[PDB]
């Protein structure tokens, strides 16, 4: 599971990085439109 | 040819406030003469707009003549209808339309 | 020891105010190896005079009741700071504690301590109107929870900060509306929120002009009633050549001496208006020079300001300052003008009163300070894109996205930026508090301190909500605590100042005088005489006048409004027909409101016929149709004489708004010398609509700074460091070199004098009002005698003094009982 | 008034009963204050457990409205209609299976003000002391009549034209300058853009919200100017439009006669007011 | 005849007359606007050009 918590709030973000790393995945922080796409391609890091 | 006429106008009814105690009639006559200096200040600018359908352009003589004929009746005018109101009361007996 | 202690807490108090961020390692060792020993002197004079005059007496007085707080805090601060004290903002705030030590200094002045007695009952009574204003703020920021909350999802990447998301923000954004600052912006937020300009999605509006007015007048209430009830135990508890010829001459070459010094070129070293304008200034100064050998000869304070603006002029045919000295001119009219004199001398006599309360509040603003600068020292840096969070972070290029896509892109090279308004030290946090006292982009400030991350990194968004805090409080006691008891204090000074009764109504009988009414004889003009004066002709021409605004008011854009306005410009002509047929043009102008419905008539014909001609083949003579519901005020009593009773306040003091003038004129000429030559930017603050390129564009940006705009922003453009303008005179390769420093002596004063003189200007004028302002309106007043006079005409038609004493028996019927 | 058939209640009216129900209602402004409104239609366990909760200060209150109704108005009207309002919503939101009546949930905290009288006497005082500012309310009202009419005549449908892109309908600006009117071959302002072109079909400056297009708009631009709130934002965008010398005349006399003038008689009529309260309060 | 006999009355009047007189001159002379298009010496009038 690669979790991604998108934009700008104030929700809570626990849960999320527990679903990351409970199973095996990994958690990622999307602000803005230039962190889009460094994020989306460090997935293939946990996969090697 | 109007503002004309009102300066006309104008022009007599100052001429009459001076005789038989007629003094509220230089109170109209200033508005006239404004008037009067008002149209030729659009009228002016009728020509501007001319000027600014047909290069260079310049003025030299009568604008700042025309200008100032304007600046003149508009602000006498309004001096003229100042100085003929009575007075602001600046007191509580003193108001308007009084007893000379 | 009495001087011991002012010593020692001078001391602790340049230290205090010594801390900014990076600071030298020898001076943090200096500041906290000096904490011990004035620690250490604190508590040997608490025991020596302890011992002085005992145990028992010495809690007596609060003043040293919280010096055993001071030094136990002390003593507890230097016991914890030796522990595993994590948490570095709660280091910050410990150390905050200690800035309490500086309410030492309030204890040493006898004024400082005498005036607290009747505040704190004050406060204490109207904390029930304070608990009222703030359910007022908690149920408005209810109400935008519930009509804004969760609406500002819009698709864009702009940042809406004020906005009703929770209740603390909402909180913020109600109180930020109430300080009315930017208070638009939130409005067209939650306008766009809803479907957008259309008929339902403006009303929202609403909700802003009720949070506005009605947020402010209570607010207005309750403080300035505060200032009044303190400010009356103020006043309680303390009491218990010579020909005129010559002089007019001199004035009126001052004068256009002065508006010579006005209109000049500050860009051009040598323009075409430059040399006239120098032959003028010699010309002039022939003539100046001549008026102080006719006095010197027959004579021996003020002609030293005359022989000192003489001699700057002549010498001058850094060096370009004398230049700047030549805004003296107006100055001299102060000595030939008397009212001028002592209205000076009175603004000076007032800004001496005001000297107890300006030391506190500058005091006050001086703490408030430090504590920011241990709340936000080095917190207040930044990155061009807030991805990078350390100024080694923050280096190379970096993608901007234009209105938000993501396949449009500009590169930009990114740099730690440093915020404008900071609390780096002491100085800086006091012009940053200054901004924010005037509420001029002071939400800036609070979101910027908001997400202060730590000492050198950069924002996080919504870090730390609570500094809030910081921004309201320091809003509550200075920006309307204690800038309500400043205007208090001169309303109450100016009312020492300023039976009566009986006095009032004797003169006011002795000095009176009959007015004419002007019933005409001849009944076939009696007819219309008594048709045009019965109170139905003027409902029904007070009825039209509605209906013709109506119909102003109707159009919009993208006729049937031409035949109504000839209609309108036709019935009125009747009208002016009508009365001039009933008055015999006698009694028609002799009357100021038929004066103004003549001018508004033959407006209105001229008007219509330049309409005609334009279409049988210039803008504003369409004006005169909206001015005739003016002439309503001839129908509202009430209005017409609190408008009269005003005008003639304002007509009365032609001196006091005499020295506004002349603040604006000698400013926008020494902006015109100093920040003439900045190029005008888009998208900055000197452009082709806000300069000092011209006395009209210095004169409206100065009259812009005293309406409270983005004046900081302003004094940011113009210092030192911006492109000069292209056609002025430089030497090649420096560009970037005009503007000065100065701008923060310029503006900063600017505002206080700006803020101060146009105070007075708004007391004087009340001061004349306050027979009229403070009315009882049952026991007497000048309206029934102004009435009575009224019935009086009316059975005097000629003034002709007095008439047969059976005519007063009838008056005597009419007269109530309050007259008789 | 009635025989004691069904006023047997009023003995515990007198015990500390309003204690409690202040406390209910400052649990029930708590309970406001934590609700989170989220958008387009959702919810967290929070606000479910919170429109529990409202029921048990519905029946509570309407419970309280039942007895005093029936022992025996002045400040009871408020609570009346407060409680009607809860019910009607509550029944009303239950029988569907809109949400502009919740809104009306924000006159609780009001029900302070009837619990404590100190609070009544001084909004009492607050109202009693806005009476003589009505003929300045009146002159407010007047004159953003007539200047929002003069504006109306003046600039209307004047702000509708701006630089695009050529060939596009992107809005042509630069780094901190926000949208403003354009001109073409005009008294107005050219904008110095290279691929700029000037044309119209602008909706208007602040997103179409700020124009003198009709009454209702040039009322409210002309009440946003008046705060002198962005005041000088409105002069240059119709410097922009329609030229630089005119204008200033209808916006800096707007402030001079708008707010200044308008703030020296509030100020002069409250500080009169206070004057001659305090001056009859001192007789006694 | 206290605003007749006044200077200050008599001295508007004047600029008055002289401002009629100034503004009969201005329409009469037609020369208030040259346009050069650039031998070719134009004078603009309101009357006749
Ligand atoms: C019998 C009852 C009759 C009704 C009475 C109702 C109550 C009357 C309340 C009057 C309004 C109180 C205003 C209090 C102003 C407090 C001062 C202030 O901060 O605002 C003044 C503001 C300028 O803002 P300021 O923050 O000073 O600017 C920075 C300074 N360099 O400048 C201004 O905003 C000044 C102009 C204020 C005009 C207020 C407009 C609304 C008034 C009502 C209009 C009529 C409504 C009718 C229905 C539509
Ligand atoms: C020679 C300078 C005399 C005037 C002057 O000096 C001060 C020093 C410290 C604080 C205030 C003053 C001051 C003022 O007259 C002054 C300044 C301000 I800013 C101010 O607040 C303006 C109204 N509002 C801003 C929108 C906040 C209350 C007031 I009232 C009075
Ligand atoms: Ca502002």
């Amino acid at each position: 599971v690669f979790t991604f918590s998108v934009g700008q709030h104030n929700y809570d973000r626990g849960p999320i990085q527990w679903m990351a790393c409970e199973n095996k995945g990994y958690y990622y922080e999307i602000p803005s439109i230039g962190a889009i796409r460094i994020n989306t391609q460090e997935y293939l890091d946990v996969l090697g | 040819v109007f503002s004309l006429g009102f300066l006309i106008m104008g022009t007599i009814c100052a001429l009459m406030a001076f005789r038989k105690k007629r003094d509220y009639l230089l109170r109209p006559a200033s508005m006239f003469y404004v008037f009067a200096g008002l149209c030729l200040f659009v009228s002016l600018e009728v020509m501007r707009q001319s000027v600014k359908r047909m290069i260079e352009y310049y003025y030299s003589w009568s604008f700042a003549c025309a200008c100032a004929a304007f600046v003149l009746l508009f602000l006498g005018g309004i001096s003229l209808l100042l100085f003929s109101l009575p007075r602001m009361p600046q007191n509580p007996w003193e108001s308007c339309m009084d007893a000379e | 020891f009495y001087w011991l202690v002012i010593l020692i807490v001078a001391l602790n108090t340049l230290s205090i105010a010594s801390e900014h961020h990076n600071q030298p390692l020898w001076l943090t060792h200096l500041q906290d190896i000096a904490n011990r020993v004035l620690l250490s002197l604190f508590t040997i004079e608490m025991l020596l005079k302890m011992y002085g005059l005992g145990l028992r007496q010495y809690f007596m007085s609060i003043f040293n009741r919280f010096d055993c707080f001071v030094v136990c805090s002390g003593i507890l601060e230097l016991l914890l700071v030796e522990s595993g004290a994590m948490t570095p903002l709660g280091i910050s705030v410990l150390r905050c504690i200690r800035l309490l030590r500086l309410f030492k200094i309030t204890k040493y002045w006898t004024s400082l301590s005498n005036l607290v007695a009747s505040l704190l009952n004050s406060i204490r009574s109207i904390a029930s109107l304070l608990l009222l204003l703030f359910l007022f703020i908690i149920i408005f920021a209810l109400l935008g929870m519930q009509l804004f909350g969760g609406r500002y999802d819009f698709e864009d990447t702009e940042v809406r900060r004020s906005n009703f998301d929770n209740f603390p923000q909402a909180l913020i954004s109600v109180f930020q509306v109430l300080t009315g600052e930017d208070w638009n912006s939130v409005m067209y937020n939650g306008i766009m929120a809803y479907g957008g300009p259309s008929y339902p999605g403006v009303l929202v509006c609403i909700y802003f002009i009720i949070l506005f007015v009605c947020g402010n007048y209570i607010l207005l209430n309750v403080f300035l009633a505060i200032a009044v009830d303190n400010l009356a135990e103020a006043e309680s508890l303390t009491s218990a050549v010579n020909a005129t010829w010559f002089t007019n001459f001199i004035l009126l070459f001052i004068l256009l001496s002065s508006a010579a010094l006005a209109a000049e070129d500050p860009i051009r070293a040598e323009s075409v208006r430059n040399q006239i304008l120098g032959y003028f200034d010699i010309a002039f100064t022939s003539v100046f020079t001549v008026e102080i050998v006719l006095k010197m000869t027959t004579y021996g304070y003020f002609n030293i300001l005359d022989l000192l603006v003489v001699a700057v002029s002549l010498i001058s045919m850094v060096v370009k300052i004398l230049r700047v000295l030549r805004v003296l001119r107006p100055l001299r009219a102060i000595n030939r003008a008397k009212g001028l004199k002592h209205v000076v001398q009175c603004v000076f006599v007032a800004i001496r009163t005001i000297g107890n309360i300006v030391l506190v509040t500058t005091l006050l603003q001086f703490m408030f300070a430090c504590i920011g600068v241990q709340l936000f020292k080095g917190k207040f840096f930044s990155c061009n894109d807030l991805s990078k969070m350390t100024e080694e972070e923050c280096r190379g290029y970096y993608y901007v996205y234009k209105d938000g896509d993501p396949t449009q892109m500009e590169l930009r090279p990114r740099q730690w930026i440093h915020n404008d308004f900071h609390f780096d030290n002491v100085l800086s946090a006091m012009m940053s508090l200054f901004t924010v006292s005037t509420f001029e982009g002071w939400p800036q400030l609070l979101y910027r301190a908001i997400d202060s991350n730590e000492e050198d990194m950069g924002p996080v968004y919504n870090n730390r909500v609570e500094m809030a805090i910081f921004f309201i409080i320091y809003i509550i006691l200075i920006a309307f605590f204690m800038m309500n008891i400043f205007v208090g204090f001169v309303i109450v000074t100016f009312q020492e100042q300023g039976d009566k009764n009986q006095r009032q109504c004797v003169q006011y009988a002795l000095k009176a005088r009959p007015l004419r009414c002007y019933i005409p004889k001849n009944p076939y003009q009696y007819q219309v005489w008594y048709v045009v004066t019965s109170s139905y002709f003027e409902y029904l021409m007070f009825a039209l006048i509605m209906l013709n605004t109506i119909c102003l008011g109707m159009q919009h854009y993208h006729h049937i409004s031409d035949i109504l306005n000839v209609a309108f410009t036709i019935i009125f002509t009747l009208e002016m027909i009508l009365k001039l047929l009933a008055f015999k043009a006698r009694g028609y102008f002799g009357d100021p409101w038929n004066v103004f419905d003549f001018l508004i008539v033959i407006g209105s014909i001229i008007d219509v016929i330049l309409s005609e001609i334009d279409t049988f083949l210039s803008a504003f003579f369409r004006l005169f149709r909206v001015m005739r519901l003016i002439k309503l005020l001839s129908r509202a009593e009430g209005v017409r004489t609190l408008l009269w009773t005003f005008i003639k306040s304002f007509q009365a003091l032609p001196y006091v708004a005499l020295l506004i003038v002349m603040l604006f004129f000698i400013y926008a000429v020494i902006g015109m010398q100093m920040f003439g030559k900045i190029a005008l930017v888009d998208g900055t603050q000197i452009n082709r609509n806000n300069n000092f390129q011209t006395f009209p564009q210095a004169v409206l940006l100065l009259f812009r700074c005293a309406t409270g705009e983005a004046w900081q922003e302003i004094l940011l453009a113009c210092s030192y460091g911006k492109l000069c303008d292209p056609e002025s005179d430089y030497a090649p390769g420096e560009e970037y070199t005009c503007g000065t420093n100065f701008a923060y002596y310029y503006f900063i004063s600017f505002y206080m004098l700006c803020a101060f003189l146009i105070i007075n200007l708004f007391v004087a004028v009340i001061m004349d009002n306050f027979d009229y302002l403070t009315r009882d309106w049952s026991i007497l007043g000048p309206h029934h005698l102004d009435e009575f006079k009224a019935i009086w005409a009316e059975y005097d038609p000629e003034a002709k003094g007095r008439i047969k004493h059976l005519d007063v028996v009838t008056l005597l019927r009419r007269i109530q009982p309050p007259l008789g | 008034q009635n025989p004691l058939r069904k006023a047997c209640i009023s003995i515990v009216e007198w015990k500390p009963f309003e204690t409690i129900i202040l406390l209910t209602i400052f649990a029930n402004c708590v309970a406001l204050a934590v609700y989170l409104p989220m958008p387009e239609d959702d919810n967290n366990s929070l606000n479910l457990g919170l429109e529990k909760l409202e029921y048990f200060f519905l029946t509570v209150f309407s419970i309280e409205a039942a007895m005093k109704i029936i022992a025996y108005s002045g400040w009871n009207v408020l609570d009346f209609i407060i409680v009607f309002l809860g019910v009607f919503t509550a029944i009303l939101e239950q029988v569907n299976v809109v949400k502009a009546l919740r809104a009306f949930r924000v006159l609780r905290p009001l029900r302070l003000v009837s619990g404590v009288p100190s609070l009544q006497v001084v909004l009492n005082s607050i109202f009693k002391a806005m009476l003589p500012l009505f003929h300045i309310a009146l002159l407010v009202l007047f004159m953003v009549i007539i200047y929002a009419i003069i504006g109306l005549e003046l600039f209307k449908g004047k702000m509708h034209k701006t630089c695009y892109y050529i060939g596009t309908d992107i809005v042509a600006t630069v780094e901190n300058e926000k949208p403003s009117p354009c001109a073409r071959t005009g008294s107005g302002r050219p904008c110095t853009i290279n691929g700029s072109e000037c044309r119209g079909g602008w909706p208007g400056p602040n997103h179409g919200i700020t124009h003198f297009d009709n009454f209702g708009f040039s009322m409210l631009t002309v009440y946003q100017c008046i705060t002198m709130e962005g005041w000088t934002d409105v002069l240059y965008w119709v410097n922009d439009a329609i030229g630089n010398e005119w204008p200033w005349i209808y916006f800096v006399t707007l402030i001079l006669l708008g707010s200044f003038f308008i703030l020296n008689l509030v100020l002069g009529v409250l500080s009169g007011e206070f004057t001659k309260e305090r001056e009859k309060a001192k007789s006694r | 005849m206290s605003p007749t006999e006044a200077p200050k009355v008599r001295v508007t009047l004047f600029c008055i007359l002289v401002g009629i007189v100034l503004a009969m001159t201005a329409v009469v002379s037609d020369h208030w606007a040259v346009l050069s298009p650039h031998c070719e010496a134009a004078h603009f009038g309101l009357w006749r050009i």
